């Protein structure tokens, strides 16, 4: 369980890293192309930020 | 002719003074070991910069001509050395086709190498050195003159030996300043892998090892789009080719919904006597789509066909069919003399001639009440000053063209806040596999490498996902076959090198690549390019991965063996 | 109804500018066209402009040469020539209609017609 | 009457789920008093009719009605994609433990 606990901790940390891509962080959409197409570059820059 | 610009074309991008520093800057520099076009008269472009050089003996070469049109009607910079000084002008001069006015700026100031760099405002760098066919070696071009003339330049020529031209490109260089501030050497950050390694380490020497320098990314080639096959098309044959049409007062109305609104039938059919559109283009109808399509079909006479339009008045435009002031649709009408006209006069079609008030648009009035034209109420007697509004039509085959019946069909589009399911066909290209494509299936967009899959989707399932909620497999809407999606290869680039104290021969490794996306050795770490594979086994010199260690040995080259455990 | 201007003898290769002014139409919900008249022969179509000017077409024998434009601030549109071949010397007619038609090449699909430009 | 959409297409259990646009899920299985056991309801028909619905009735046996609630479930897909089991994340403490661990055994 000592060597397995090392494996699980790393995978969970990586999975949490990936799943953070599906978060808005106060923006409109989590997809980069969707926010780019929906709005204009003057406004999409704030949502990009 | 063409020549190799070994190491020349390097200038000071700024005034600042740096002592014993390897500064790295991005500006327009002459790429190392480039091709300088050798001339010995002709004009040339000025896209972004020039490395005009020259090899004079007794000041054979005199000056330069700059500008866009290189003649009058447009400003043109002018520098000539007429044995006295360099005269700088920006006036719209009248240069001849081979020399040797609204002014805004004026200024009157083979063992040679007059290296010059010009770029835009206008800046000039120059450096003259004795030489003995561009020589190899290094010499920086200190700035000599800067001119605030601000002329749009695109072309240039020369006056009058060796006469070379170089072109500047936006490349990143690593500049080796010395203790006095003089650029004594430089490295082009894109010439070869070794130069990239030097640039990323910010050093002019590199020790033995494997250094990661850049990221290699496979870019997509073509875009693919697939949508489900043509479904049930909207009814346009039972309306435009119907057997019997309705009278104009009781115009036949049909609501078209839940189908694909193909308009191609209304395009190829060249027998229409009229196809006129209001508010929308006659061809851009398929792009925008709405909830319902209404088909209003009736029969009128040719004399009143022009009255089927917004802002029309007449016996038909206000008593039998009215269009709103603003309209979203098109009108179509074709001659139907052979379908609605019989011998002895066809009187099976009627219309309304008398009505109290003009008809509101899109309103049908089938009432047959007796009209009271005077002041005596009729009470349904049909006598003096009392008329039956339903007048018949005199349709006979011997009528003139304008008096023949015309079948008219009007298409109206209504859109509200509700699901819209009536639009044209979508795009559907051929399916390509085993290539990084920019796919877009029925809804989802992504980049990947589609392959013939093996998963068995459920009957109703169109998507595929992994544990990380990442799209994995897609079912093709046209052919119900499941496709595997694997992102096209990416990774990093590492430069395996012995020290420059030993050699300048490097080997490049592309991590996690099958060698088919980039003498070529394939390992578990990735595609190793430039290193021999030996069947021996020595001590590890440069680690790579999975037991592979590359080393520089006996002439001598770079090998890639499997390391031995003592 | 449709008063038009422009036209004259040209240097056979220069440029010319033609205009057609509407005096009794809103010009904001109407679509115009340009048609050509030659003696001894039928009426020819040359140019067409939609509402605003975002959907314009040109004839197969004139494509790439002449430019069309419209502007609602004065109830008029501008047609500018760039070649003026010695074969296109003809009579110019300005048309207009409430809408735009698929059979936009047909002369019958333009109810309104203007005056004539010098031959 | 002002139509906007038209369409012409005890050992039984016709399980149906309706929710709003309008979606229908259905699954018919032989049975032998709702039976215990698990069976998922694959979607059968989706209709873009967009009608505001608040009440419903029945035509014409055993005639049951359930009501949907916004509850979080843990769905156990199998290798073929078929939901072979599920856990209600609010039924009891043990079900909460199973849901928070993302496992069907603890
Ligand atoms: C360009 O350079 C290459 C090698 O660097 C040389 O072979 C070639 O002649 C040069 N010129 C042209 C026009 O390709
Ligand atoms: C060079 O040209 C300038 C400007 O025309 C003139 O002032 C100068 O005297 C010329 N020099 C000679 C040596 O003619
Ligand atoms: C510059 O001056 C010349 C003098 O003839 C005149 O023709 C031209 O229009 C002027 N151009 C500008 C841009 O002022
Ligand atoms: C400068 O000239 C180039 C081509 O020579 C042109 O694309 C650009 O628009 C010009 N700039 C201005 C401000 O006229
Ligand atoms: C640097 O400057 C000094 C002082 O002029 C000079 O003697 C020396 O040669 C220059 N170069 C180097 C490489 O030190
Ligand atoms: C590389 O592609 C080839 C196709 O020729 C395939 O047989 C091989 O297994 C692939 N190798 C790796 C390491 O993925
Ligand atoms: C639908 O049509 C009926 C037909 O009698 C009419 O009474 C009703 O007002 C219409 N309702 C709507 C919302 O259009
Ligand atoms: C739908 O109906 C509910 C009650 O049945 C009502 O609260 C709601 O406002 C209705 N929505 C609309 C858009 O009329
Ligand atoms: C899964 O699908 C296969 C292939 O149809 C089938 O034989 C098998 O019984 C299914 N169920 C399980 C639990 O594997």
């Amino acid at each position: 369980g000592k060597l397995q606990d090392v494996v699980n901790q790393n995978a969970q940390a990586l999975n949490t890293l990936v799943k953070q891509l599906s978060s808005n962080f106060g923006a409109i959409s989590s997809v980069l192309n969707d926010i780019l197409s929906r709005l204009d570059p003057p406004e999409a820059e704030v949502q990009i930020d | 002719a063409y020549t190799n610009s070994f190491t020349r074309g390097v200038y000071y991008p700024d005034k600042v003074f740096r002592s014993s520093v390897l500064h790295s800057t991005q500006d327009l520099f002459l790429p190392f070991f480039s091709n300088v076009t050798w001339f010995h008269n002709p004009v040339l472009p000025f896209n972004d910069g020039v490395y005009f050089a020259s090899t004079e003996k007794s000041n054979i070469i005199r000056g330069w001509i700059f500008g866009t049109t290189l003649d009058s009607k447009t400003q043109s910079l002018l520098i000539v050395n007429n044995a006295t000084n360099v005269v700088i002008k920006v006036c719209e001069f009248q240069f001849c086709n081979d020399p040797f006015n609204n002014c805004t700026f004026e200024y009157v100031s083979f063992k040679n190498l007059r290296e010059f760099v010009f770029k835009n405002y206008f800046k000039i760098y120059s450096k003259h050195t004795p030489i003995n066919d561009l020589p190899q070696g290094f010499s920086a071009l200190e700035p000599l003159v800067d001119l605030p003339i601000g002329i749009n330049i695109t072309r240039f020529q020369t006056l009058l030996a060796a006469y070379y031209v170089g072109y500047l490109q936006p490349r990143t260089f690593l500049l080796k300043y010395n203790e006095n501030g003089t650029i004594t050497d430089a490295v082009d950050c894109a010439l070869d892998p070794l130069s990239e390694t030097k640039c990323t380490l910010k050093s002019f020497t590199v020790e033995k090892g494997i250094y990661q320098t850049s990221n290699f990314r496979v870019q997509p080639t073509e875009s693919i789009v697939r949508f489900p096959n043509i479904t049930n098309l909207c009814p346009f044959g039972e309306v435009f080719n119907a057997t019997r049409f309705a009278s104009v007062y009781a115009w036949n109305r049909k609501r078209i919904s839940n189908c694909v609104a193909d308009y191609s039938v209304l395009y190829n059919s060249a027998s229409f006597s009229t196809f006129k559109c209001y508010g929308v283009s006659p061809t851009k109808l398929n792009d925008l789509c709405f909830f319902n399509v209404y088909a209003d079909s009736f029969v009128i006479r040719g004399d009143e066909v022009r009255q089927i339009a917004p802002g029309q008045t007449g016996k038909i435009a206000d008593y039998n069919y009215k269009l709103p002031d603003d309209f979203t649709g098109c009108v179509i009408a074709w001659n139907s003399n052979n379908l609605d006209s019989k011998v002895g006069g066809n009187y099976n079609y009627l219309y309304r001639l008398f009505r109290k008030s003009n008809l509101k648009p899109f309103e049908r009035d089938i009432s047959t009440e007796i009209y009271q034209a005077g002041s005596t109420p009729c009470n349904g007697v049909e006598g003096f000053n009392c008329y039956f509004p339903l007048q018949s039509y005199g349709f006979q085959p011997t009528n003139g063209v304008g008096y023949q019946p015309y079948r008219v069909v009007v298409l109206s589009f209504e859109l509200l806040h509700a699901p819209a399911t009536v639009c044209g066909p979508k795009k559907s290209t051929n399916l390509v596999k085993n290539k990084c494509v920019n796919f877009n299936f029925n809804g989802l967009t992504g980049t990947g490498v589609l392959t013939e899959s093996n998963k068995k989707f459920l009957p109703f399932q169109q998507f595929g996902r992994d544990i990380a909620d990442t799209t994995d497999a897609v079912r093709d809407p046209q052919t119900l076959e499941i496709l595997d999606i694997t992102p096209c290869s990416f990774g990093g680039v590492s430069v395996i090198t012995p020290g420059t104290n030993t050699s300048n021969e490097v080997a490049v490794l592309y991590q996690d690549v099958n060698c088919t996306e980039v003498n070529v050795f394939q390992t578990r770490a990735g595609c190793l390019i430039g290193a021999e594979h030996v069947n021996n086994s020595y001590e590890c010199d440069i680690p790579i991965g999975a037991g592979i260690c590359a080393s520089y040995q006996t002439s001598q080259s770079i090998i890639a063996y499997t390391m031995s455990l003592g | 109804q449709l008063v038009e201007s422009g036209g004259g003898l040209v240097e056979a290769g220069g440029s010319l500018r033609l205009s057609c002014v509407a005096s009794g139409l809103t010009f904001s919900d109407y679509t115009m066209a340009w048609f050509r008249q030659v003696p001894g022969q039928e009426r020819e179509f040359v140019s067409h402009i939609g509402w605003g000017g975002s959907e314009t077409y040109y004839a197969d024998s004139v494509k790439g040469r002449f430019t069309i434009s419209r502007d609602n601030a004065k109830n008029a549109m501008y047609l500018q020539m760039n070649e003026l071949k010695p074969d296109d010397t003809a009579v110019y007619y300005c048309a207009a209609d409430r809408g735009s038609s698929f059979y936009y090449v047909r002369e019958s699909e333009y109810t309104f017609w203007g005056q004539g430009v010098t031959v």
